């Protein structure tokens, strides 16, 4: 049993996002397949803007990340998180023991001792984590506004972010920097993991896809008194799409593109 | 290998603690030299460290055969990333850091400077504890990483234009719809003894890079004692082809053909201002 490891880092100066992918091996004689377990990790920026038109702050109302593939050579086997979960931290983790035997965690403390780990962390203050889709060919999850905590508010309040305008700029009409969470301010640090099997000797190569990107609201604030406006799925699906190509019986991991 | 730790008493209010740490890849002929100056400050009750990121990250250039006749080819070292990294629910923050603002002058410097209660300036050119960054990167450019937050920061060191005689400038993806890219080609002998003359090549492309970088990590003093930071230095090689087609020289450069990545883990013990290494990482991609 042993692990070859690599990693894959590219950026989209387009969409200010970062893919740095682990990808390992799991390379088992007492196993029928091949497992390539990778880790999504890098950075989706917020992109959070104010502009005049009349002010607007754009922002990330959703952070997406998902791996797909469409040839019939390779199935997906887990993923984590596997489950819906709402907490700040999310901190995960995948075990394998010799003979073909995964089992996943949601937690790292007190997950228990395998012969290969690989573990999972991020923050979502927020925003909450779905798994919008599985199926042997893909998964998809969704990292969408949830509830802020204000001087207490859903991520549908219309007037979410707004403020009685601080000055004539367009951000002076909505709550400063250290009232907005990370997610908003910054962007969002991924940590997500999925297996690839492949059945030994069925095709060398195999192809899948890595996506990362966002979806955008837009507040709408001015003085007639304040009104707000909100458009919901204003930009919607501002993501960046890896192709990789998996050399089982090399145990290589390449790309392919980046759109 | 690791330097004892060494103490500077600033005066009856600040500490200096300084240990500098080496790890090494013989198999990439990388060489990280970190430098971890903690700051123990009575007045402010967050740990800050400035960690200075040096050593040097050889090009991966080898000569041609002078022999190759009718092709040839060269790797070169057409970009250095450097990155810090801390954890995602650690309570360490990457506060600060140098340089910031894109540059390609052939010198980078800037000075870094700690002021009690906690302040950090970052000023052009060569406060209770100073700190500098000095690297050339002629022909190069270095470029702060679009994905720097608040556990990551990064940069790009990239070959930006590079003149051959008086021509140029010439980039990673110049194309003339004749010569191809023209980089390092002489003249439009054999293959091998076309390309221009080494001594013309920058230096980053066919030596070494010697990054210097700073950090500046705040870990807050409640909560956990010991944290881990990641430090990632690694080269794109691009290989860069002469052949004769017939008729003329044509140059082809195709961009991180090799990739080589060595990260080392350090655990950072914030109470006692030492830090230990927990592993090394060496990957490696080749198209």
């Amino acid at each position: 049993a042993e692990i070859i490891k690599r990693t894959q880092d590219i950026t989209s100066k387009r969409l200010a996002i970062c893919q740095n992918i682990q990808f390992d091996f799991v390379k088992d004689k007492k196993y029928n397949k091949d497992a390539l377990v990778v880790k999504m990790q890098g950075f989706i920026s917020s992109r959070t803007t104010y502009s005049d038109l009349i002010k607007r702050m754009i922002w990330p109302f959703q952070y997406n990340i998902s791996l797909k593939t469409k040839d019939s050579n390779v199935d997906l086997i887990n993923y984590l998180p596997k489950n819906k979960i709402d907490s700040a931290d999310v901190s995960q983790k995948l075990g394998y023991n010799i003979g073909g035997n995964f089992q996943s965690a949601p937690s790292i403390g007190g997950s228990g001792s395998f012969n290969y780990s690989k573990t999972i962390s991020y923050n979502q203050k927020n925003y909450v984590t779905e798994v919008e889709s599985q199926n042997s060919k893909g998964v998809k999850w969704g990292v969408k506004a949830n509830s802020f905590v204000t001087p207490q508010v859903s991520a549908y309040d219309q007037y979410l972010f707004a403020q009685d305008p601080t000055g004539p700029a367009a951000r002076d009409y909505f709550v400063p920097d250290n009232q907005l969470p990370p997610l908003i301010q910054s962007g969002f640090n991924p940590s997500f993991i999925t297996t690839l099997s492949h059945e030994k000797g069925k095709g060398d190569k195999s192809e899948f896809e890595i996506t990362y990107g966002r979806n955008m609201d837009a507040t709408y604030a001015y003085v007639t008194r304040l009104a707000v406006d909100r458009k919901h799925d204003a930009f919607k699906n501002r993501n960046v799409t890896v192709k990789y190509e998996v050399n089982w019986k090399t145990h290589e991991v390449k790309i392919k593109s980046i759109t | 290998k690791i330097t004892p730790v060494s103490v500077k008493k600033v005066d009856d209010k600040v500490t200096l603690y300084k240990t500098t740490a080496t790890a090494d890849s013989d198999k990439f002929k990388i060489s990280q030299i970190l430098t971890f100056n903690f700051i123990k400050d009575k007045s402010y009750d967050k740990d800050t460290l400035v960690l200075k990121a040096a050593g040097n990250i050889n090009s991966g250039y080898e000569k041609p055969n002078p022999n190759d006749y009718d092709f040839s080819k060269l790797y070169w070292g057409a970009k250095y990333n450097v990155s810090i990294s801390s954890q995602s629910n650690d309570s360490v923050n990457v506060v600060d850091y140098a340089p910031k603002n894109q540059n390609e002058e052939f010198q980078v410097q800037n000075t870094l400077g700690y002021t009690f209660g906690g302040d950090i300036s970052i000023s052009n050119g060569l406060t209770a504890f100073s700190e500098t960054i000095n690297y050339k990167q002629e022909s190069y450019r270095t470029t702060l990483s679009r994905c720097t937050n608040y556990k990551n920061v990064g940069w790009g060191v990239e070959a930006h234009k590079i003149m051959n005689n008086g021509w140029g400038p010439y980039g990673r993806d110049s194309f003339h719809p004749t010569y191809g890219n023209e980089l390092f080609l002489a003249g439009r002998a054999y293959a091998g003894q076309n390309f221009i003359a080494q001594h013309q090549m920058p230096l980053l492309s066919r030596s070494n890079f010697n990054p210097e970088f700073l950090s500046v990590l705040s870990h807050r003093q409640d909560g956990a004692k010991k944290s881990k930071i990641t430090v990632t230095y690694q080269r794109e090689m691009d290989l860069y082809q002469i052949r004769w087609n017939g008729f003329y020289w044509a140059g082809a450069n195709y961009k991180n053909f090799k990739t080589r990545t060595f990260k080392s883990t350090y655990e950072i013990d914030w109470e006692n201002h030492k830090v230990k290494l927990l592993d090394t990482k060496e990957t490696e991609n080749n198209k």
